[PDB]
């Protein structure tokens, strides 16, 4: 298997079993020797996949108000960047249909249901299907793995008809997800140094790449 | 840093000097014939940056 | 008091504790701290839940019904919060003493009923009267249960008692909600409801 | 103030008396060292055994009583 | 090599062991046959080396105990910041800090104690604190009470986080021994990551928040008019209006054009003459340089990669000619023993606390610290005491190493053996130089006292009779005053103004650290300090070295570290234990630090502190009576003790009345301690058995048998009451003296 | 919990509970009935 910056310690336990592995564990957080708590290879792979999926949703949603907000499809007021939408009132607050904090309580309640059920499928995967949840508990079983439920509410149309296809799809998943995580880090650092949206940070580079890079923009704001 | 200046040339020369001292006769796994890791080049370039900043400001205060 | 090993619990996926077998009327396994780990502690906390529930239901009624039949079903009630400041035909410390003397009687009978399971069933004045209640916390007598609904199959009785404490738990929550509302917010509870139904967004606990 | 310092004086006299009388009556022995008459009036201790026996002799009662006496006369 | 070796659910979270006290020990987890049991329940409570034999459980216990200590300190800082937020005059103290007494505590009016809430100033009745939190907050650019409440809430949050962390790292996922023993990574992180990044982040606060806010606070701006700190982060024009170097951003930084950063990263050493503290411009540059230094220092030790010094490879490399194998083995006696590390870290942390005390008066780092003479005195005294205590504990834990964790068979060291083999030479020369110093430092005071009493003031050792000038200290003083120049250019002034060629920093009516002149009295008292330190080291080093064996007891290690004696034999062998040596070294540390803080208080009140009128004539608090009266003991009794204790005893009916109350009370507790240090257990056991007869006569015989205190416990109670009483006496005396005349 | 109550009944925890209750009692008495030197009832 490919080994991009793989330490001798790393590949003892990274035996290719995980989706999209390349031996890159120079630190050794996925070492199975002890490693209770949240630092463990199973939870670490799960957290990789989950932060990758949420980062995909982020990198799509933090710039969709700009890749098609300047294209004219979306109005101007609902086209702010990721950091002027209202997530940082110190940077800007758009007046949505509700207050900025009742939406946070909405997130907390709704994602609390979702994520606590996800956790209780992580701990004992046999649950989420033994308890009545308004009848839709049939597809929340989480068949074989926590990171990959495969239910009719998460995998309606089949893609893992063959384990080869499912493996390649999981590899593409984790790769796009790591790319989106790096993207989100780029978003945050770019809005931290430039105080401008990421698509505008792309356009200032595409217009004149020389004087618009990290080098010349080392001065902030 | 306005490449081509004295500070930038001095810094690149110091960094390359330290990297050369690392690769040939020392002073992140097998990816070089001499066993030069990512950590080794990180170290050599960081100490190159240290000596480069030192000599740059030392030429600035007295001389250049 | 029949156990239900696969009952729906407060936190699905979790293993409910050993001391909550499912026997009680409405035990969804919610005891993380272990405040009822002991048997007698559980037997006491059950009646505590029951009476907090019933007092809180009477409280929620006497708060909201006088606040619902005042804002729309027009009547005149001062409030629920500042009703203790209002004046009546008795001094404020006097009728407090009277209701203490009158409630402490019943609560002492309850204390006796909890310590000794069957001790206070005979009317001390008219011993022909009786309370036909075998279960602690559920006195099947005429003054409490004249309509005969507190008897029958233990399964129907269990579903009825969990109905009771189910209403009572959110009654407790509602009463302390009215408390924290009348503190954080100025106006009364039903006015808070109408202000929330006007704009659910810009009417909540948040003001900044 | 004379009342209070007279009671301080009484504290001092009763306490010096306590220390001295206790040493004198436990001079022959006690429960911790019943054969104290065999060691004499002035001996350092009886060792760390039996919990510890520092200043167990009647001489040491006299000792700590001289402290309390100096305090009282002061 | 290094890893995160950590095992899950080793211990169950349960109150079952709370219900069974003394569970940790075998003899204690069976019941209180006596009352001594409870004293042994607390004594051995944190003696984890005695509970278990394996170092893994001990390491987990102390790790989570450190987490509890950090929870406690976060809760303490929560209290301080909160009390500043709500019960303080800090919002008013910023307006007139040179005349408003910093107060952060108010008492409840119940029993007449509301007199303690006094006229501190600022339209506020409270207690004049002497902690210097107000000075920090002016140095942190707080300018509010909201920020303090938010800081208190965040500190409470971090306290709960540390409590959860201790619970998690003992009960849920506890690290095993390979994790603690990886000291290479621990040093690499604590140097670079705690001290490096911590100083870097504080430099960021100092540059972005403290500097711009203090540029206005010192420029006559009211705190309500100042822009908030984040407005410097959001709006760089307001930040640049005072320091234009921010308009260029980090381009001066990354291009190494640091010469255009000196508006806020300075080297102009000395004190800000508008407030008396150091230049915050210099402190930002300081913490920045310290960040660079600790960041390059925390990449020194090999952790997992081919680079870095293995500390074994450093220690084994040093092998002396006639010093033997040298430092070989030390990595194995420091990584397989918590007590050795505890002793080392305690010694250095204590001497560092003392250096903090010494550098916090002579280079006042906070604004309006030097003029808050109560804060200055109290902080010096505090940190001196903490340092003495930490050094004395370092002795105790060196001794505990030598008794328990010292093993010449497995965990051998050469240098420690060489030290044990001529320990008699060490202690003999120390016992000599202590006597020499005692004579030639205190007998000089006696000579001056006698010559002054015989009417022979021309025969004393004074600045007038017989010159004992600190020539070496005078030379260092004069060359540090004339240091700005050939030796240290680009500084614009001395690094401190405690040297003769310096100048006076007049802040308001106060004087704030003009030069300190060193005369014969300073010579005498400095040799008294060397004397007391040397005697403390005599006692403590002797306990450490002879912890295992002596000519008297050759099997002292088998008796333990903490044992009273080995009987009246051998003429008497009381206090041969190292515990008793450190129990004596506590008293000598007390005498040392007491005369140290007396020297500080008097030299400051006589030669430094005071009030300077607008004409320039500085009048000191005492009147310069140190070099003439601190040459004889009668001056310390008359001009320092008797005279300066005219504001703690006259403070009855005042706001400073709790100070006189604790003056008398600490007097009492000290004297009460003398009941324990002087007496012995046997008398009290016999008395207890008499009053136990009196109880058994009335069917009141307690089953937990009343036993007099153990001997070592009597000594512990004596030394702690003695120290508490002397120290609270001194605390009350200093605080009332220095708050009254101020 | 039985063991938590066993710990709450331990001598120091129960001592500080008892003396906190007692101290609150005497405190509120010396606030409601301050500055008291003589018992004037049936004096
Ligand atoms: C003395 C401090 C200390 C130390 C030495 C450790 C050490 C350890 N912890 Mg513990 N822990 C601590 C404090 C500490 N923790 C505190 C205070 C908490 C409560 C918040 C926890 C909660 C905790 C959990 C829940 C877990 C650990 C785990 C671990 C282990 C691996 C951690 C690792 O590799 O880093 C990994 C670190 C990261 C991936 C970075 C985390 C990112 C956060 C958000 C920021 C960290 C930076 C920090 C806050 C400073 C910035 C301040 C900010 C204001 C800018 C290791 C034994 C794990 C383990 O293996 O079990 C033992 C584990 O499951 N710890
Ligand atoms: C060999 C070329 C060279 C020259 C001419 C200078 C010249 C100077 N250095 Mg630099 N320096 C150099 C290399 C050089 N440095 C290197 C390779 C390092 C290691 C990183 C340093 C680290 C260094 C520090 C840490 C300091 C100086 C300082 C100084 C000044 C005073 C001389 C001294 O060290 O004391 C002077 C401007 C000092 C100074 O005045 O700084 C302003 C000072 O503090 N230098
Ligand atoms: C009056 C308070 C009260 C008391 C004494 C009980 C007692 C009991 N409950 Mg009930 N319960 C209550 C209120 C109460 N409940 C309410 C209001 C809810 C809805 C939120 C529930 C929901 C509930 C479920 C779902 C289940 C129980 C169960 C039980 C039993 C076991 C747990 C236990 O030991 O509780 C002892 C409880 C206490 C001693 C009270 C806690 C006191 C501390 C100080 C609370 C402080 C924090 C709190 C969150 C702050 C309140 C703020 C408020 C305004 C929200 C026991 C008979 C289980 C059972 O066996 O059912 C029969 C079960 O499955 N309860
Ligand atoms: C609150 C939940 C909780 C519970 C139920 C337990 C339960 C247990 N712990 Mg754990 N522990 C917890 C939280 C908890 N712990 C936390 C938060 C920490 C981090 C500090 C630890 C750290 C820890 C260690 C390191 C050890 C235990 C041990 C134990 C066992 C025995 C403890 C005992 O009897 O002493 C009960 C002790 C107390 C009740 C008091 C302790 C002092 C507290 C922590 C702080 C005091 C603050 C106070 C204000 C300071 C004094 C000043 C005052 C005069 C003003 C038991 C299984 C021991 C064990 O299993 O070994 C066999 C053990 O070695 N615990
Ligand atoms: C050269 C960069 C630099 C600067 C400007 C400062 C500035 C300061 N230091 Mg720091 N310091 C530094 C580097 C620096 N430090 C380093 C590298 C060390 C490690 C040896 C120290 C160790 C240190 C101590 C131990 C103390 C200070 C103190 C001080 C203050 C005293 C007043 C003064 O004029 O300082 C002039 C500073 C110096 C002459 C030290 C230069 C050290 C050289 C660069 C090391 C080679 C001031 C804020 C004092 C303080 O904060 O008291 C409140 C104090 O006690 N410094
Ligand atoms: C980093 C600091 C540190 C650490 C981690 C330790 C840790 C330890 N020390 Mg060391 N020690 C320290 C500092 C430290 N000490 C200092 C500063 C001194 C100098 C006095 C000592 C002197 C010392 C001796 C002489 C001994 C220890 C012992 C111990 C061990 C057990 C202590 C115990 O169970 O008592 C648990 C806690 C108590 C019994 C409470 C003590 C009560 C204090 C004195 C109360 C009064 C002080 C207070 C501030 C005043 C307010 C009064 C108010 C309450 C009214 C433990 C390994 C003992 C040991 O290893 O035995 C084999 C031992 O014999 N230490
Ligand atoms: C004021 C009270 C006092 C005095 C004078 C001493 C004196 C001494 N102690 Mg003690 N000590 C004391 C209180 C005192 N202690 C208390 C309260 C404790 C309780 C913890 C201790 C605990 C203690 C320990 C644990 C140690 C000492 C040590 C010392 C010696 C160090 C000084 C020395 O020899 O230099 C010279 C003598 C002096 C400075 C004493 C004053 C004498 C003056 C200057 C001149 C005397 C007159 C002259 C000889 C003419 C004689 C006239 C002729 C008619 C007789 C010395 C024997 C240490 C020791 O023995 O090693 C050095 C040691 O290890 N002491
Ligand atoms: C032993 C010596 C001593 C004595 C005799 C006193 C006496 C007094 N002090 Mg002083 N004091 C002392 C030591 C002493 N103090 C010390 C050491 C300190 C420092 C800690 C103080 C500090 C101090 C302060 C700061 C104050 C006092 C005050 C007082 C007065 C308290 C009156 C009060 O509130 O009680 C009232 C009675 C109670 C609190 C007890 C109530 C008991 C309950 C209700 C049970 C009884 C009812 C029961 C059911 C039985 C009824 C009969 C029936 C049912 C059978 C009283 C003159 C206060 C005062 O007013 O000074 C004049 C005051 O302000 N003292
Ligand atoms: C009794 C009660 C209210 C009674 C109200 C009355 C009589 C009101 C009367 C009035 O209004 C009227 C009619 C008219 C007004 O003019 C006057 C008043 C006088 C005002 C509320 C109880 C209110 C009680 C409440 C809210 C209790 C909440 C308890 C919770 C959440 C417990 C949680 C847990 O204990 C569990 C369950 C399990 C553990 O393991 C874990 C934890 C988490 C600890
Ligand atoms: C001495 C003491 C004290 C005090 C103390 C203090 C005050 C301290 C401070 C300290 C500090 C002040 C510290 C700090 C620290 C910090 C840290 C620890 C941090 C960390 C961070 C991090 C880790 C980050 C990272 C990152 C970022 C974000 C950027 C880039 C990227 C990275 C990832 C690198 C007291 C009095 C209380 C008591 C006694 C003891
Ligand atoms: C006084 C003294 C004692 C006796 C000291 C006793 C045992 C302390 C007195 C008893 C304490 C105060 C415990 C009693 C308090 C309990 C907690 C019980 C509570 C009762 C109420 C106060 C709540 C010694 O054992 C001793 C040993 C060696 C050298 C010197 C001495 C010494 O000087």
């Amino acid at each position: 298997r490919p080994l991009w910056f793989a330490s001798s310690q790393s590949l003892s336990y990274l035996d290719g079993s995980l989706p999209g592995d390349y031996g890159f564990d120079p630190l050794g957080l996925s070492d199975p020797e002890g490693t209770g708590g949240f630092i463990e290879p199973r939870w670490l792979a799960y957290g990789e996949i989950i932060n990758g999926r949420f980062a995909m949703l982020g990198a799509a949603g933090a710039i969709a108000p700009e890749i098609l907000g300047k294209a004219g499809l979306i109005p101007a007021e609902t086209a702010l960047p990721w950091f002027q939408t209202g997530v940082i009132p110190p940077a800007g607050t758009y007046t949505y249909w509700a207050d900025n904090y009742t939406l946070f309580v909405l997130e907390m309640a709704l994602m609390g249901f979702a994520e606590h059920r996800r956790l209780q499928d992580w701990y004992n995967p046999g649950s989420m299907g033994k308890q009545y949840f308004l009848g839709l508990e049939k597809g929340l079983a989480g068949s074989g793995n926590p990171a990959y439920p495969g239910g009719p509410f998460f995998n309606p149309l089949g893609f893992g008809k063959d384990e080869k296809s499912l493996k390649e799809l999981k590899l593409k998943e984790v790769k796009n997800g790591r790319l989106a995580m790096l993207a989100i880090l780029g978003y945050f650092i770019q809005g931290l140094v430039t105080g401008v949206g990421p698509y505008q940070n792309l356009l200032d580079h595409l217009a004149d790449p020389v004087n618009n890079n990290v080098l010349t923009s080392l001065k902030f704001h | 840093d306005f490449i081509g200046s004295s500070t930038n040339l001095i810094m690149v020369t110091s960094t390359t000097l330290m990297l050369f001292a690392g690769r040939f006769g020392l002073a992140l796994q097998t990816g070089d014939p001499a066993g030069f890791t990512l950590a080794d080049t990180l170290a050599c370039g960081t100490v190159g940056h240290i000596i480069g900043v030192g000599v740059v400001l030392g030429l600035k205060n007295i001389g250049a | 008091v029949a156990a239900d090993p696969d009952r729906p619990i407060w936190f699905p996926g979790s293993t409910p504790p050993e001391w909550l077998d499912g026997s009680l009327p409405g035990d969804f396994g919610f005891d993380p701290l272990g405040l009822s780990s002991d048997p007698d502690s559980l037997k006491w906390n059950v009646q505590a839940e029951i009476v907090h529930c019933r007092w809180a239901m009477l409280g929620a009624a006497g708060i909201f019904i006088p606040e619902f039949l005042t804002k729309i079903g027009i009547l005149n009630t001062p409030s629920w919060y500042t009703a203790g400041e209002q004046e009546y035909f008795t001094d404020k410390t006097t009728l407090f003493v009277v209701e203490l003397i009158l409630i402490g009687w019943a609560e002492g009978r309850r204390w006796a009923d909890i310590i000794k399971p069957g001790s206070v069933n005979t009317d001390p004045v008219f011993p022909n009267n009786k309370l036909t209640g075998t279960d602690v916390g559920y006195p099947g007598g005429l003054w409490f249960d004249p309509l005969g609904w507190g008897s029958g199959s233990p399964a129907k009785l269990k579903e009825l008692r969990t109905k009771e404490i189910k209403n009572g738990r959110l009654a407790m929550l509602a009463v302390m909600g009215a408390w924290f509302q009348h503190i954080y917010t100025g106006t009364g509870p039903i006015d808070n409801l109408f202000a929330h139904l006007a704009d659910p967004g810009h009417a909540t606990i948040f003001a900044a | 103030g004379d009342f209070l310092v007279h009671h301080a004086i009484a504290l001092g006299l009763h306490t010096t008396t306590l220390i001295l009388v206790k040493g004198a009556l436990d001079a022959r022995g006690s429960k911790l060292m019943p054969d104290k008459k065999d060691f004499g009036y002035s001996f350092p201790c009886d060792g760390p055994g039996r919990g510890g026996t520092c200043d167990i002799s009647a001489w040491d009662a006299f000792y700590l009583a001289v402290f309390w006496m100096l305090n009282t006369i002061g | 090599e290094v890893k995160i070796l950590v095992d899950r659910d080793p211990i169950k979270t349960s109150f079952e062991e709370w219900a069974k006290p003394g569970h940790f020990s075998r003899t204690i987890a069976k019941g209180p046959d006596t009352t001594t049991w409870i004293w042994n329940l607390h004594a051995d409570a944190h003696d984890f080396d005695s509970h278990t034999s394996d170092l893994e459980e001990i390491s987990r216990k102390v790790f989570s105990a450190h987490f509890g200590q950090l929870s406690i300190i976060f809760l303490w800082l929560s209290g301080m910041y909160f009390h500043g937020a709500r019960f303080s005059n800090y919002e008013a103290w910023l307006s007139d800090p040179t005349h408003i007494g910093p107060s952060a505590q108010v008492v409840w009016p119940i029993v007449g104690q509301e007199i303690l809430n006094g006229d501190v100033g600022g339209g506020f009745r409270g207690i004049q604190i002497t902690s210097g939190f107000f000075q920090i907050w002016r140095a942190s650019g707080i300018t509010s009470e909201l920020q303090l409440y938010c800081t208190a809430i965040g500190a409470l949050v971090f306290a709960a986080l540390m409590l959860f962390a201790g619970w998690f790292h003992y009960h849920k996922a506890a690290p095993k021994l390979a994790w603690f023993q990886d000291v290479e990574s621990m040093l690499n992180h604590h140097l670079a990551g705690l001290l490096g990044l911590g100083s870097l982040s504080w430099a960021g606060h100092q540059v972005h928040v403290s500097l711009p806010i203090n540029q206005f606070l010192n420029a006559g701006v009211d705190p309500k008019e100042i822009p908030l700190p984040h407005e410097f982060i959001l709006n760089r024009d307001l930040l640049a209006q005072l320091y234009p170097s921010f308009a260029e951003g980090a381009t001066p930084f990354f291009t190494l054009n640091w010469s255009k950063y000196s508006e806020f990263l300075t080297f102009r050493g000395g004190l800000d003459p508008v407030t008396g503290g150091l230049w915050l411009t210099d402190i930002a540059h300081h913490h920045l340089a310290i960040a660079i230094l600790f960041l390059i220092a925390g990449h020194m030790y090999r952790t997992n990669w081919g680079i870095g010094h293995g500390i074994k490879d450093i220690l084994e490399a040093h092998k002396g000619p006639f010093t033997g194998q040298g430092h070989k083995g030390l990595y194995e006696i420091l990584t397989t023993s918590w007590h050795a590390q505890l002793s080392l870290n305690l010694a250095m942390l204590g001497s560092l606390t003392i250096i903090v005390a010494h550098h916090m008066y002579s280079m006042p780092p906070y604004p309006y610290l030097a003029t808050d003479y109560a804060t200055q005195l109290s902080l010096f005294t505090h940190h001196m005491w903490i340092g003495g205590f930490l050094i004395v504990g370092a002795a105790a834990h060196a001794a505990i190493f030598m008794v328990r964790d010292y093993d010449p068979t497995n965990r051998y060291n050469d240098l420690l053996d060489r030290v044990l083999r001529h320990r008699d030479a060490i202690i003999s020369h120390l016992n000599w130089v202590c006597i020499f110093l005692g004579f030639h430092s205190f007998g000089l005071y006696i000579h001056n006292d006698t010559m002054s009493a015989l009417g022979r003031p021309q025969d004393m050792f004074s600045d007038t009779a017989i010159q004992l000038q600190p020539v070496f200290a005078q030379w260092i003083q004069n060359t540090h005053a004339l240091a700005p120049g050939v030796t240290a250019p680009g500084e614009t002034a001395s690094t401190s103004l405690t040297w003769g060629g310096g100048e006076l920093v007049a802040v308001g009516g106060k004087v704030a650290l003009l030069p300190i002149p060193l005369g014969t009295a300073d010579f005498l008292v400095h040799h008294i300090h060397a004397f007391t330190i040397h005697v403390t080291v005599l006692i403590l080093l002797k306990g450490v070295l002879f912890a295992r064996s002596s000519r008297l007891i050759p099997d002292k290690a088998n008796l333990g570290f903490r044992f009273p004696c080995d009987g009246p034999g051998r003429g008497g062998t009381c206090q041969v234990s190292a515990w008793d040596h450190v129990f004596l070294g506590l008293f000598w540390m007390y005498n040392a630090i007491s005369v140290v803080i007396f020297h500080f208080s008097w030299k400051m009140q006589s030669d430094v502190w005071g009030s300077i009128s607008d004409q320039g004539v500085v009048t000191h608090i005492t009147g310069g009576n140190f070099a003439q009266s601190s040459i004889t003991i009668n001056g310390w009794l008359r001009d320092f003790l008797w005279a300066q204790a005219s504001q703690v005893i006259q403070s009855y009916g005042s706001s400073l009345s709790a100070y006189g109350l604790f003056f008398l009370g600490a007097h009492f507790v000290w004297a009460f301690s003398l009941m324990f240090l002087f007496s012995g257990r046997g008398y009290w056991q016999e008395l207890i058995e008499s009053i136990v007869w009196a109880h058994n006569k009335l069917k009141v015989a307690p089953a937990t048998q009343p036993r007099a205190l153990s001997i070592i416990q009597g000594r512990a109670v004596g030394v702690t009451h003695y120290l508490l009483g002397g120290i609270a006496t001194t605390w009350a005396f200093f605080l009332a003296r220095i708050i009254a005349v101020g | 919990m039985r063991d938590l109550k066993t710990y709450l009944s331990v001598a120091p925890v129960l001592s500080t509970l008892w003396f906190g209750s007692l101290a609150g009692l005497l405190i509120e008495i010396n606030r409601l009935f301050p500055d008291a030197l003589t018992f004037p009832f049936f004096s």
